[PDB]
């Protein structure tokens, strides 16, 4: 729907 | 169109640079290029299926590099814990048998435990247990690493013998093997350059 495809295949932690 | 091309190409490159730093257990060096591709990812990057093999790797990668640092989520869930949710999706993506990745969601899930059991965050080790291992894996050692959790007993030898390293080298060793052997077209081009 709205998920990017950085968000489908995010490497880097959210929050670290 | 152009562009597409060149940034695959630079992705395939820097994913081929971070396996080696991973290989070498160079893990500094795998941060930097994990965050390089990290913003290649908002370009136009061509058809999904040409690159999302080797991201779902570099994504469990990933997690399993930082596996360690619990002041750390992928998922608002600890590191160890995404890295099962990609294995996951690696079983279905790559048509893998449950068989075929029984081995490796074991240690993944065994090093989910003992790493908060390390850091002494024992209720979070008894979370992890329960959500992962209760449906797979078995009683004995679901009953060894309560008890462990319990007696907060890292002295244990489940503990004192398991060891990071070999879990995360046994890992890459696991997720390359599903990797085509292309060599990536820009260090080609660099070793003919120089």
């Amino acid at each position: 729907s709205q998920e990017t495809f950085e968000e489908k295949y995010r490497l880097s932690p959210t929050l670290s | 169109r152009l562009e597409e091309a060149v940034n695959r190409w630079v992705l395939k490159f820097y994913f081929h640079e971070a396996l080696r730093a991973f290989r070498g257990s160079r893990y500094g060096d795998f941060r930097q290029i994990r965050d390089i591709m990290q913003a290649l990812l908002v370009r136009p990057l061509g058809k999904e299926h040409t690159v999302s093999r080797l991201l779902r790797v570099m994504q469990c990668l990933s997690r399993i590099e930082e596996g360690e640092n619990l002041d750390c989520s992928f998922d608002m869930l600890t590191p160890l814990e995404s890295a099962i949710n990609v294995l996951e999706m690696i079983k279905t993506e790559f048509t893998l048998t449950e068989a075929v990745v029984e081995s490796s969601r074991k240690l993944v899930k065994e090093a989910a435990v003992i790493i908060c059991i390390k850091n002494k965050e024992f209720e979070k080790a008894s979370k992890i247990l329960k959500k992962h291992m209760s449906k797979d894996t078995t009683q004995k050692l679901r009953n060894d690493l309560l008890n462990i959790i319990r007696e907060k007993n890292l002295a244990h030898p489940v503990i004192q013998n398991f060891s990071y390293e070999t879990f995360q080298q046994k890992m890459l060793r696991f997720l390359e093997s599903h990797l085509d052997d292309a060599e990536p077209y820009l260090l080609t081009m660099a070793k003919k350059a120089l």
